């Protein structure tokens, strides 16, 4: 008797579906709606409510929405609620009637779209091979909403989508009325600028995203500095790739602005990062600092004076100079000398305490070498704040005046190895050691010039190694002129030394005269 | 741009009056 049972379940399943298959209802309901839309502009809020309540009882969702939209438009046909919100919240106004009346209708639309999901909550989206009737009344409903020309309703709807946390709904909307809403809101709420930027990037309008991401870091909004760094770092990414329609010059114009601010913001961050963790600063001032630094990005003037220059943060002072295109060879160099000395000082401090130091601390020249590499890699070997013409001699002078050599087990040629490995051109290092070997300005005097030759011997050695591999054969007579002139220095030092290195010197001559052959 | 002004600053090593 399973056959008789199926026919019993069939009639019941058909009885439930009946109310919707019926063409009488579809005709009655459509007729009641037609009559309401006639006197739409004269409906009392009490009647419009009762009507929507009854329409929902009968699963007439999409139609009830169309009544409320119609009563809205017909209560203010001149569209004053647009002129009200578009001008933006004119308080003490007669156009509060338009919005207040239109919203009584909009609140009912929300009621429908809520009861819509409730009745057909979790119900299936697709009958085997066909959409459900639940999904049809759903499709009918959200077609009325998204197609409407009443955009004040769309704004009130978008405000209510957000207030309900329906994020993915805003993004999925293909209307162009939503972008106007987010713009008016992104400028005063960070939570909304997030959407406007996420809307643009799904459309692949990356420039329009970086355009907002950048303008947000420059904002007066309560945003952390490290977040502002992210914004400017994403904007530089969104402004790195082509987007349909936008030029190359305006694209680079925005990438450059983002890169400028990002460079400062990293300085400001690394400054704030060090200032708070600096034991020399009073704990009371540190609270006043972070409130001033964390937040918007300040001028390089503010970063430099009240903080970086006082604390004698010579490394960040140089980074500020680079970011400010600060043309002054003296102050740039004076800061490099202080940076090296203060670095040598701290590193001799830690080694003395390790004689608290956690692990074997680094020798002075190692720590000084790190502090240089950090500025070389961060600023890309500028010709201004990294002037090899002056800085390399200073490092070579410090390597003598503070005895960072074989005496402590250090590579005597560590100042050359430092600049070569940093990317400095071989031809330039030798061009400096040439100037050091002749002038004989202290400390580069007397028998210590023996070490100047060592620097030249390896420098030129590291250069002939690079050209054999390079495949070339600027190096010329002038390098041979130097090695032969550097040979006289080794003999003039071998005589006045009559020293125990008399055999070390002799061994170097056999290396020099060999390099001269490789060049000639 | 950068503008050094060693004249009038705020003492970085003391709390405020």
């Amino acid at each position: 008797d399973d056959v008789v049972t199926f026919k019993a379940q069939e009639q019941l399943q058909r009885a439930s579906e009946q109310a919707h298959n019926s063409p009488v209802l579809r005709a009655l309901l459509a007729e009641s709606l037609r009559l309401f839309e006639q006197v739409a502009g004269s409906l009392t809020p009490a009647n419009l409510t009762t009507a929507v309540e009854q329409y929902i009882s009968l699963k007439y969702y999409a139609g009830a929405i169309q009544l409320c939209l119609t009563v809205a438009q017909q209560k203010d046909r001149g569209n004053t609620a647009l002129s009200w919100v578009n001008d933006g919240k004119p308080a003490n106004d007669s156009r509060k009637k338009a919005f207040d009346e239109r919203k009584i209708c909009y609140n009912l639309i929300h009621q429908v779209l809520d009861k819509l999901e409730s009745d057909f909550a979790g119900e299936p989206e697709l009958v085997d091979g066909r959409p459900t009737l639940a999904a049809t009344k759903r499709m009918e409903a959200y077609n009325v909403v998204n197609d409407s020309s009443d955009e004040v309703f769309h704004f009130d709807l978008y405000e209510w989508y957000i207030e309900k946390g329906w994020t993915d709904r805003i993004l999925s909307i293909d209307s162009p009325h939503v972008i106007t809403y987010l713009q008016r809101l992104a400028e005063t709420d960070f939570r909304h600028a997030e959407l406007l930027c996420r809307f643009y990037t799904t459309r692949s309008r990356f420039f329009e995203a970086a355009q907002v991401q950048t303008n947000l870091a420059k904002s007066d909004l309560n945003i952390s500095l490290k977040d502002r760094i992210i914004l400017l770092s994403r904007a530089k990414g969104n402004a790195s790739v082509n987007t349909i329609g936008i030029s190359r010059q305006q694209q680079q114009q925005l990438n450059h602005e983002a890169s400028e601010l990002l460079e400062i913001a990293h300085i400001q961050d690394d400054l704030l990062e060090r200032l708070v963790a600096d034991p020399r600063i009073p704990e009371e001032r540190k609270a006043e600092i972070e409130e001033f630094l964390d937040g918007p990005i300040r001028t390089l003037t503010d970063l430099f004076n009240d903080y970086a220059d006082q604390a004698n943060y010579y490394d960040l002072c140089l980074l500020i100079f680079h970011a400010a295109d600060f043309h002054n060879p003296r102050t740039i160099l004076d800061t490099w000398n202080n940076l090296i000395n203060q670095s040598h000082f701290e590193a001799e401090q830690r080694r003395e305490y390790w004689e608290a130091p956690i692990a074997e601390p680094p020798l002075p020249y190692v720590y000084v070498s790190q502090q240089i590499q950090l500025i070389a890699h961060r600023t890309s070997l500028d010709s201004l704040i990294f002037p090899v013409n002056s800085l390399l001699p200073v490092v070579c002078a410090y390597a003598i005046n503070n005895g960072q050599d074989a005496s402590i087990g250090a590579d005597p040629c560590w100042p050359i190895q430092l600049f070569l490995n940093l990317g400095v051109p071989h031809a330039l290092v030798v061009q400096v050691l040439e100037n050091v070997l002749d002038t004989q300005e202290a400390p580069f005097t007397g028998r210590r010039r023996k070490l100047v030759v060592q620097w030249i011997a390896m420098a030129v050695d590291m250069w002939v190694r690079e050209v054999e591999r390079r495949g070339a054969m600027v190096m010329g007579s002038w390098v041979s002129e130097l090695l032969g002139r550097a040979d006289q220095v080794l003999t003039q030092i071998a005589g006045t030394g009559a020293a125990s290195d008399a055999e070390e010197i002799a061994s170097l001559r056999r290396t020099v005269k060999g390099l001269k052959r490789s060049v000639d | 741009k950068l503008v050094i002004n060693k004249d009038m600053r705020t003492d970085l090593f003391s709390p405020p009056n």
